[PDB]
RNA sequence: CAGCCACCCGAGAUUGAGCAAUAACAGGUCUGUGAUGCCCUUAGAUGUCCGGGGCUGCACGGCGCUACACUGACUGGCUCAGCGUGUGCCUACCCUACGCCGGCAGGCGCGGGUAACCCGUUGAACCCCAUUCGUGAUGGGGAUCGGGGAUUGCAAUUAUUC
RNA sequence: AGGAGUGGAGCCUGCGGCUUAAUUUGACUCAACACGGGAAACCUCACCCGGCCCGGACACGGACAGGAUUGACAGAUUGAUA
C-alpha cells in the first residue's frame, strides 16, 4: 500500500506554510516522490455580538473571524518514513492527522 | 428529601481516597451518571461542604463552573480521628515523590 | 467520537480559557505570567510561566504534581496522559500581564498607590 | 414587575389536615388477640417490594401512596 | 413531589437546559460553534480562545 | 327542518356499517393527546364523560363540570357536557348545538375579552 | 513649493471596514459574572407546582411593503453569475439526498455527511419570454378560510398549523 | 437636486388612552423605546390567578423518635398526574 494522506491544519498561516515546507522536504531529500500542497479553501468562522454588556448606547456590533487554514498532502511511500516524519517536533499551534489509508 | 448516614460515610471516604469528587450532581435530578453509586444530592455535599468552611480545614479553589479541593493534612487528620477510620488506608493527596 | 475541525479548534480555544483562568486565580499569589502549549500524539505539554520557579514548584515538587490531577480530572484526558513543566520567563517587565499582577500584589500589601505605580 | 400577589385569596378556606400519631401499630393486620402475625398470608415472589412491608387493610384509599397503586385483591 | 409528581413528560428541552459554561448565566448564550458561552464572557475571552478582530 | 350532516358526507349512513373501520377514516385534528394510545393519560376525559351524560343527557347544559379539554371527537354526542375553563375569573356557559365532528368552531367558550378602552380624544399633537 | 484639475509608450489613477488620542458624563450596566463595597430574619420566599393568560384592551400624516406600465409576462433559453451552517465528549435534541404512503403538509424505510468528499452543479432573474396587453374599475391586491388531510414539543384561544 | 420612505389603500411591535397590574425597569431625545442580543406556550421580572412545595440539609434558647414530606381519583374527595 502507498496510500497515504496527512491533514495539516491551523489558525495562523506561518506556521502553516512553515510545517508544509518541512513536511514537502524532508520528502524530497530522501530519493521519493510527493505530491504538492494541496491548498483547501480556508474556513471563516464568523460571529456577531453587541458590544454593550446592557441595553444601552447605539447599536454597535463586533465581528469576530477566525480563519481556519487546512491542507492535505499525499504520500507513496513506506510507513516507517513517515512515522520518522511525522514525530519531527512540529511547531506550535499546527494540528496534524496522518492517515494511512 | 433523604437524610441518610452511611451514603455520606461512603462519600467521605472515597473523598479521603481521592482527595476531589469526581460526580457531576444535579439538585433537580436524583440521578446523574456521574452522580450514580454516589446517591447523595448535591446540595447536601456543598451545604457540608459550606459548614466546613464555616468551621474550617480544607482548601479549595474555583474555576469555569468547577470546584477543585486540595486535601491537606489537617483533612486527613480529621477524617482520620472523626470516623474512627484507621489509618491503613493511605491518604492519595501524597503519592509519589 | 470524532468531531469536526472548526469544533476542535473552538475546543482547544475554550481550553486554553479554562486552563489560563484557572492558573491565574489559582496561582495569584506566587505572580502569574502566562502558559505555553504543545502538542504530539496523545502528549500534551502546559508550561506555566512566572517570575518565581522556586516557589511555583513548591516542596517536593509538590503543586507541581498537584496541578496534574486538577487537569487529569477536569480536561478529561486519559490517565497519565498529561505532563506539564514549569521554567522561568527571562525577563519580567516586559509582560503585561506580570507587571499587573505585581501592581496588584503591591496594593494586596497595602502600599500605596502613586508609590506603587511609580515602582512599576 | 409586580409581586406574586398571593396572600389575600382563598377565604374561608382551610389546609387539607393529616393526623399526627406517634406509632404505626394499628396500620397493619393485628387482629389476633395478641396484635402478632400468622403465617396462613402469602408473600409475594419477587424482588422490587420490601421484605418488612405486610399486606395491610384500610377502609379507604390503600396502604401506599409513592407509586399510587392499589394493592388490595379488589 | 420530589420525584412524583414532576419528571413525568418530556421537558428536559427549555432554556433552563443552558447555562454560560463561565457564569452559569442562562441569557444572551452563545450556541454557534459550540463555545457555549454568553455574549460578554465571549468577548471577554475571545482573544485568548482564537477569534480576532479583523472584519 | 335540517339536520346535521357531516360536512357533505351522510352520518346516519356512517352509523350504518361496523365500527371497526371508522378509525381509519377518523377525521382531522383533536387526536393528539390520545395519540399515544387508548391507554392512561385518558380515564379522566371519559370519567367526565359519563359524570355529565348521568348528570345532563345531550342537547343540554351539564352540571357542574368545567373540563379543558378539547374532548377527542367521534360524533356529535359531545353535546350535553361543555369545556370549561375554570379559574374563579373564567367562565362560560353556552349551549353549541351539535355539529362538531373533527372540524371548525365547535367552542364558543373564550378565555378572554377586550379591556376597558378609554377615551381616544384629548388631544393627538402637541 | 506644498499641492490641485484634465490626459496622447500605458491592467491598475478616492473599495469598504478594523484599530482609533487628551480631557469628560454623577450617560448605561450591581437583573453577564466565583468582579466586588454597604443588607434583610420567621410562612403556599423572588428558586417546584400558574388548565388560562402577561405588551395582543389598537385606524400602513418605529426596519423590513403598492410603480395607472414593452424598463414588465407561466421552463419554446439556463454547458448558470453566489455568504455560510450541519450528528452525540457532558446530552436524547444536526444537515439531509432517495423510494413509498402520494396528484401533496405530515408519516415510514434502508443511505450519505465531523464536511471543497453528503445535502449540492444550494431552485440568489427566466433575456426570444409557444394561458398571452387598448383608451388600462379587471396580473400592479386578487380589502384570505372552503376544500387529499391539518405538528419530531405538556400549552398553538392574536398563532411554526400547511 | 432627487429616490425610497411615514399612526393611508397588509403583515412584527416601541408612547397617543390605563386603577379584577394588563405593558413605559433605559429616556432632556436625536446618546430610551425589534434595546437589555429580552422571538416570555421552558418556571419570562415571578407575571394576573382554588400554585401538592421548603429551596434551613449554616454546628450551640424550647427540639418528637411522624417538620408531617401522594392521590388517573364516580354529584360526598366539584382541573387533562395540584
Amino acid at each position: 500500500i502507498h496510500r497515504i494522506r496527512i491533514t495539516l491544519t491551523s489558525r495562523n498561516v506561518k506556521s502553516l506554510e512553515k510545517v508544509c515546507a518541512d513536511l514537502i522536504r524532508g520528502a524530497k531529500e530522501k530519493n521519493l516522490k510527493v505530491k504538492g500542497p494541496v491548498r483547501m479553501p480556508t474556513k471563516t468562522l464568523r460571529i456577531t455580538t453587541r458590544k454593550t454588556p446592557c441595553g444601552e448606547g447605539s447599536k454597535t456590533w463586533d465581528r469576530f473571524q477566525m480563519r481556519i487554514h487546512k491542507r492535505l498532502i499525499d504520500l507513496h511511500s513506506p510507513s516507517e518514513i513517515v512515522k520518522q516524519i511525522t514525530s519531527i517536533s512540529i511547531e506550535p499551534g499546527v494540528e496534524v492527522e496522518v492517515t494511512i489509508a | 428529601m433523604l437524610m441518610p448516614k452511611k451514603n455520606r460515610i461512603a462519600i467521605y471516604e472515597l473523598l479521603f481516597k481521592e482527595g476531589v469528587m469526581v460526580a457531576k450532581k444535579d439538585v433537580h435530578m436524583p440521578k446523574h451518571p456521574e452522580l450514580a453509586d454516589k446517591n447523595v444530592p448535591n446540595l447536601h455535599v456543598m451545604k457540608a461542604m459550606q459548614s466546613l468552611k464555616s468551621r474550617g480545614y480544607v482548601k479549595e479553589q474555583f474555576a469555569w463552573r468547577h470546584f477543585y479541593w486540595y486535601l491537606t493534612n489537617e483533612g486527613i487528620q480529621y477524617l482520620r480521628d472523626y470516623l474512627h477510620l484507621p489509618p491503613e488506608i493511605v491518604p492519595a493527596t501524597l503519592r509519589r515523590s | 467520537v470524532q468531531i469536526s475541525k472548526k469544533r476542535k479548534f473552538v475546543a482547544d480555544g475554550i481550553f486554553k480559557a479554562e486552563l489560563n483562568e484557572f492558573l491565574t486565580r489559582e496561582l495569584a499569589e506566587d505572580g502569574y505570567s502566562g502558559v505555553e502549549v504543545r502538542v504530539t500524539p496523545t502528549r500534551t505539554e502546559i508550561i506555566i510561566l512566572a517570575t518565581r520557579t522556586q516557589n511555583v514548584l513548591g516542596e517536593k515538587g509538590r503543586r507541581i504534581r498537584e496541578l496534574t490531577a486538577v487537569v487529569q480530572k477536569r480536561f478529561g484526558f486519559p490517565e497519565g496522559s498529561v505532563e506539564l513543566y514549569a521554567e522561568k520567563v527571562a525577563t519580567r517587565g516586559l509582560c503585561a500581564i506580570a507587571q499587573a499582577e505585581s501592581l496588584r500584589y503591591k496594593l494586596l500589601g497595602g502600599l500605596a498607590v502613586r508609590r506603587a505605580c511609580y515602582g512599576v | 414587575k409586580k409581586r406574586k400577589k398571593k396572600s389575600y385569596t382563598t377565604p374561608k378556606k382551610n389546609k387539607h389536615k393529616r393526623k399526627k400519631v406517634k406509632l404505626a401499630v394499628l396500620k397493619y393486620y393485628k387482629v389476633d388477640e395478641n396484635g402478632k402475625i400468622s403465617r396462613l398470608r402469602r408473600e409475594c415472589p419477587s424482588d422490587e417490594c420490601g421484605a418488612g412491608v405486610f399486606m395491610a387493610s384500610h377502609f379507604d384509599r390503600h396502604y401506599c401512596g409513592k407509586c399510587c397503586l392499589t394493592y388490595c385483591f379488589n | 413531589g420530589h420525584q412524583q409528581l414532576y419528571w413525568s413528560h418530556p421537558r428536559k428541552f427549555g432554556q433552563g437546559s443552558r447555562s454560560c459554561r463561565v457564569c452559569s448565566n442562562r441569557h444572551g448564550l452563545i450556541r454557534k460553534y459550540g463555545l457555549n458561552m454568553c455574549r460578554q464572557c465571549f468577548r471577554q475571552y475571545a482573544k485568548d480562545i482564537g477569534f480576532i478582530k479583523l472584519d | 327542518f335540517r339536520k346535521f350532516t357531516y360536512r357533505g358526507v351522510d352520518l346516519d349512513q356512517l352509523l350504518d356499517m361496523s365500527y371497526e373501520q371508522l378509525m381509519q377514516l377518523y377525521s382531522a385534528r383533536q387526536r393528539r393527546r390520545l395519540n399515544r394510545g387508548l391507554r392512561r393519560k385518558q380515564h379522566s376525559l371519559l370519567k367526565r364523560l359519563r359524570k355529565a351524560k348521568k348528570e345532563a343527557p345531550p342537547m343540554e347544559k351539564p352540571e357542574v363540570v368545567k373540563t379543558h379539554l378539547r374532548d377527542m371527537i367521534i360524533l356529535p354526542e359531545m353535546v350535553g357536557s361543555m369545556v370549561g375553563v375554570y379559574n374563579g375569573k373564567t367562565f362560560n356557559q353556552v349551549e353549541i348545538k351539535p355539529e362538531m365532528i373533527g372540524h371548525y368552531l365547535g367552542e364558543f367558550s373564550i378565555t378572554y375579552k377586550p379591556v376597558k378602552h378609554g377615551r381616544p380624544g384629548i388631544g393627538a399633537t402637541h
